[PDB]
């Protein structure tokens, strides 16, 4: 899908969820 | 989900609930990959050892939910299935190799703030993110412990585990079509999917384009959150050719 | 607990 994986309430508004930083910090 | 936490509203808009018509009950998790296709584990639909063999008419797919038991009026959408496709080489007799199935909805579902598809990985995304130590996310309305039920969708983040470690934790023969995940007994952190969560998505957020990708499908485990044991997931990219085949042809 | 009743339209 064109906009697959971009969440209306998060990525689209540029807001981050409570624990996504945990994932990103694990990607060396 | 064992040792997880309540999900935020709209946190996993691709999460789908596989719901049995009668008796009305939660069977498994699943994921929305387009307006008319849902991805899940083959074992959710077919597993002879447990006398399981559901057809299109036996169940419903509920999308956009948060609460496990409530009928979320004006928020969730319930759909009927047109057809179910199970991998021709799904190995239920031995190790659940190629534990994957596709379901075609009778009519497309309209997207909303709560309903939105997840991306399928490309070879490059899989190569870059499917590495030991890298964390993924699992969501579901499954049991809170091996041996109760959550009120709302639960979430837990888990690190992918080195293939040798996965292999040495079980007697089951593992294939290239699976990967395992979970914390090690010494890491001082727990978490795992559990009964009712299987068939659900294991996702990762690409640091390159900020999109969420479904890297795995909750497939099998021995117990839930047992030390020295790990959850096994279907390698979605490895089976993408089959996925595209079904969708393109049907 | 058990599940809440869903519209009949979805059960036919
Ligand atoms: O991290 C994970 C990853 C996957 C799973 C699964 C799926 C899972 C686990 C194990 C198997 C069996 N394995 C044999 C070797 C490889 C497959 C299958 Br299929 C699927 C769990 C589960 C456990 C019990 C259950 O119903 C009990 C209730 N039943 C009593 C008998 C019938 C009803 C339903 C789901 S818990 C769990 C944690
Ligand atoms: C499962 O159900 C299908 C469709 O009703 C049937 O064709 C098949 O014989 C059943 N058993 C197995 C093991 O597929
Ligand atoms: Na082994
Ligand atoms: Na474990």
């Amino acid at each position: 899908e064109a906009d697959c994986g971009l969440r209306p309430l998060f990525e689209k508004k540029s807001l981050e969820d409570k624990t996504e930083r945990e994932l990103l910090e694990s990607y060396i | 989900i064992v040792e997880g936490s309540d999900a935020e509203i709209g946190m996993s808009p691709w999460q789908v609930m596989l719901f049995r018509k009668s008796p009305q009950e939660l069977l498994c998790g699943a994921s929305l990959i387009s307006d008319r296709w849902v991805l899940t584990a083959a074992h959710c639909l077919l597993y002879p050892p447990w006398d399981k063999n559901f057809t299109e008419n036996d169940l419903l797919v509920r999308i956009g939910k948060h609460s496990r038991t409530r009928y979320e009026r004006n928020i969730e959408k319930i759909s009927m299935l047109e057809k179910i496709y199970i991998h021709p080489r799904y190995n239920w007799r031995e190790n659940l190799d190629r534990d994957i199935a596709l379901m075609k909805l009778k009519k497309p579902v309209a997207f909303s703030d709560y309903i939105h598809p997840v991306c399928l990985p490309d070879r490059e995304t899989a190569a870059s993110l499917l590495q030991a130590g890298y964390k993924g996310r699992v969501t579901g309305w499954g049991n809170l412990k091996e041996t109760g039920q959550p009120s709302v969708l639960q979430v837990v983040n888990l690190p992918i585990v080195e293939r040798p470690v996965c292999k040495d934790s079980t007697r089951i023969r593992i294939t290239d079509n699976m990967f395992c995940a979970g914390y090690k007994p010494d890491e001082g952190k727990r978490g795992d999917a559990c009964e009712g969560d299987s068939g659900g998505p294991f996702v990762m957020k690409s640091p390159f384009n900020n999109r969420w990708y479904q890297m795995g499908i909750v497939s099998w485990g021995e117990g839930c959150d047992r030390d020295g044991k790990y959850g096994f997931y279907t390698h979605v990219f490895r089976l993408k050719k089959w996925i595209q085949k079904v969708i393109d042809q049907f | 607990g058990d599940f809440e009743e869903i519209p009949e339209e979805y059960l036919q």
